[PDB]
C-alpha cells in the first residue's frame, strides 16, 4: 500500500499526460497487486474490488485509491493514489483529489478504495 | 474602492472557495465580483466544453497549492484603458503565474469583465 | 523598445490602409507563429469576433488614428511585455499589445470588451 | 450608387479581414456620399438615414445596403452592398447576405437601405 | 449504406443552408445527426459560435450553394469498429475535404462527428 | 508512404513507454510528428494536460503495452487533397482505433483523432 504510494510519487510527470490510470496501476503493481485492466479511469472500480479492495469513506490513508467519474471535457474520469498528504495520478496533485477546475466545478462522483 | 482592491479581495475569496467540496463559479457570491453576463458565459463553458483552454478561467492553471497561492497574491497598479481597469496579478512565490484582470464600474463598484493569460495567440 | 515596436508597427500598419497581414513586412513586427496562425484563421473563418485583429474595429477614421497613436509604458509580466495603445482623438480605441530575439515581437493583441 | 456597388465588388479581399464597414463605407464614398464614420457595422442605420438612404423592403437592387446585427462570436454585426447578383462587404459573399454560419444559424435582425 | 447516408445528408444540408433557414434549426436534423451531437452543436452555435469559426458540417465560412450541391463526392467507407468514416469533398475546383463519422443508431446511420483536415490547434 | 510513417512512429512510441522521459519531451518524436504540431502539444500538455484528459496519441488512459505493440494494424491511407488519413487499430481484444493525419515534409503527423462521438 505505502510502497505503491511511494512508487506513484517517485514516478510522476510534471503535468498530466492523460495516463492517470496506467500510472496508478503501475504503482499498485509495484506494491504487489496486478489489476485487471480497463481503458478508462472511471471504470477501474470493479477491477479494484476484485483484487481485494473495499470502499473507504472518510479521511485518506497513505495508499488509498480514488476513482472519479467524468467531468465536462474529461469523459474518461480520473484516478489517483494518496501519498500521505498529496493525491498522485500521472502527476502530483497540489490542490486535491479533483485534478482540475472542470472537475472541481462539476463535482462528479467518486469512490475511494483500500486493502 | 479601487480596482486593485476589488482584485485582491476577489482572488482571496476565490482561492478559499476553490476546493474539492466547493468551486467559486457555482457560488452565488460570484455575482458580487464578476459581471453577470461574464458569469453566464463562463457557466455555460464549464458545463459543456469545459473551462476555456483547459485551465481555470480566473487563475489560468489546472493545478496549484492553495496555501502558497493565497499567501502570494501580488498586485500591480491598474492600467487605465479608457474606463476599463486592467490589473496585473501574479500568484505564487516561486515562478509566479501572471494574469490580467479587466474590471468595469457597474454601480460605483468594480466588476470583473474579463481575465486574460499571457500566452501567445492560439 | 517594446513601446517602440508597438509604434513602428501600428504606424506602418495604418499607413498601409493590399491587406498588411499578407505582406512579409509584417514579420518585422509580429512573432512568426503568430503571423502563421493569424493568416490561417483569416483564410478559414476571418479574424476573431469579425473585427480587424490589430485595430479591433470594423471601421475607423485612419487619418486621425494615424495622427493620434498614444502608447503608455510597457508592463512586464515575466517574459511578456504588455503595452497599452490608444488610437484617435475622439473616443479613442484601446488595445493591449503583448510582446516577447534582439527585437521585440508581437505575440497577441487584446481589446477591452467584456467576455460573454 | 451603382458605381458604389461596383467599387465594392472590385475592391474585395480573398476572405473577411474584419472590416466590412470600412469597405462598404469607402464604397459609398466612391459612390458620392461620405457617411459619418462609425466603428460597428450594426450601428450604421442612423448614419445612412442621416444621408440620402431610406429603408428598402423586398428584393435587392444593385447598390442596396444591408446592416446586420450581432451573431454569436460576432459582436459588431455586418454591412453589405448588393452587386445585382451578390452581397458585397470586405469579401465576395457566395452564399447570401449573411456572411457565415453564425449569422445563418442565429438569424439576427437586419435592415436594407 | 453510410456513403449514401452521407450524400443524402449533405444534399439535405445545403438545400437548408440559406438566409431564411439553417439545418441545425431544423427538426429534420435529428434524422441525420445523433441527438447529443445536435444538443452540443446548438449550444456551441448559440454561445461562442460554431467551433473554430467555420461551419461545423462543411468546415467553411462561405460557399456557392450551386457548385457545392452538384459536386458532393464521397469515397468508400472505413469501418473502425462500429464507427463508419466517410471521406467527403465539396465543389468542382479546389475541393474542401471532410470526414463524416456515423454510428448505426436504429436502422439508420447517424452522424456523430465531422472532421476537418487541419492540423492540431 | 504514410502507412510506413504511422507504424514506425507508433512502434517507436510504445517501445518508449518504459523509459522515464515521456516520448513527447524526447526530440526523436520530431522524426515522426510535425514541428508546429509537436510544439503545440508540448505547450498544451504543459498547461492543461492533453485534450480530453487522455493520451493524445494512444487515446487511452491505460493499456496493455505488450498486446498493443504486437497488434498494430493499419489500412490503406485515405487521401484528402494533400493530407493522408491512416486508420490504425491497436490491440487484439476490443481494438482502439485512431485516425492519424499526415502531410509530406518525409511524411509527418499533423494531428490524431479518436472515434468518439462529439458531444
Amino acid at each position: 500500500g505505502i510502497s505503491a504510494a511511494n512508487y506513484a510519487a517517485s514516478n510522476i510527470e510534471p503535468n498530466s499526460v492523460g495516463r492517470c490510470a496506467e500510472y496508478v496501476r503501475k504503482a499498485i503493481e509495484w506494491g504487489g497487486i496486478s489489476l485487471q485492466r480497463t481503458r478508462s479511469a472511471k471504470d477501474y472500480g470493479p477491477s479494484l474490488l476484485a483484487a481485494g479492495f473495499h470502499e473507504a469513506i472518510g479521511s485518506p490513508m497513505k495508499g488509498d485509491v480514488i476513482v472519479i467519474q467524468p467531468a465536462p471535457g474529461h469523459p474518461h474520469g480520473h484516478m489517483a493514489i494518496y501519498d500521505g498528504s498529496h493525491w498522485i495520478s500521472d502527476f502530483k496533485q497540489l490542490h486535491g483529489f479533483y485534478p482540475g477546475p472542470a472537475y472541481r466545478s462539476a463535482k462528479p462522483a467518486y469512490k475511494t478504495y483500500r486493502y | 474602492n479601487s480596482p486593485e482592491a476589488a482584485a485582491i479581495s476577489f482572488y482571496t475569496w476565490f482561492i478559499q472557495h476553490d476546493s474539492d467540496q466547493t468551486y467559486p463559479l457555482s457560488e452565488p457570491d460570484i455575482e458580487r465580483y464578476v459581471a453577470t453576463d461574464t458569469v453566464g458565459r463562463l457557466r455555460n463553458d464549464y458545463a459543456h466544453a469545459g473551462p476555456p483552454n483547459g485551465v481555470d478561467y480566473f487563475l489560468k492553471v489546472q493545478d496549484y497549492d492553495s496555501r502558497d497561492w493565497l499567501a502570494h497574491i501580488q498586485v500591480q497598479r491598474a492600467l487605465m484603458l479608457g474606463d476599463v481597469a486592467v490589473v496585473p496579478v501574479s500568484f505564487g512565490s516561486q515562478d509566479p503565474v501572471h494574469v490580467l484582470v479587466f474590471l468595469k464600474r457597474v454601480d460605483a463598484t468594480w466588476k470583473i469583465i474579463k481575465i486574460d493569460d499571457t500566452w501567445e495567440y492560439r
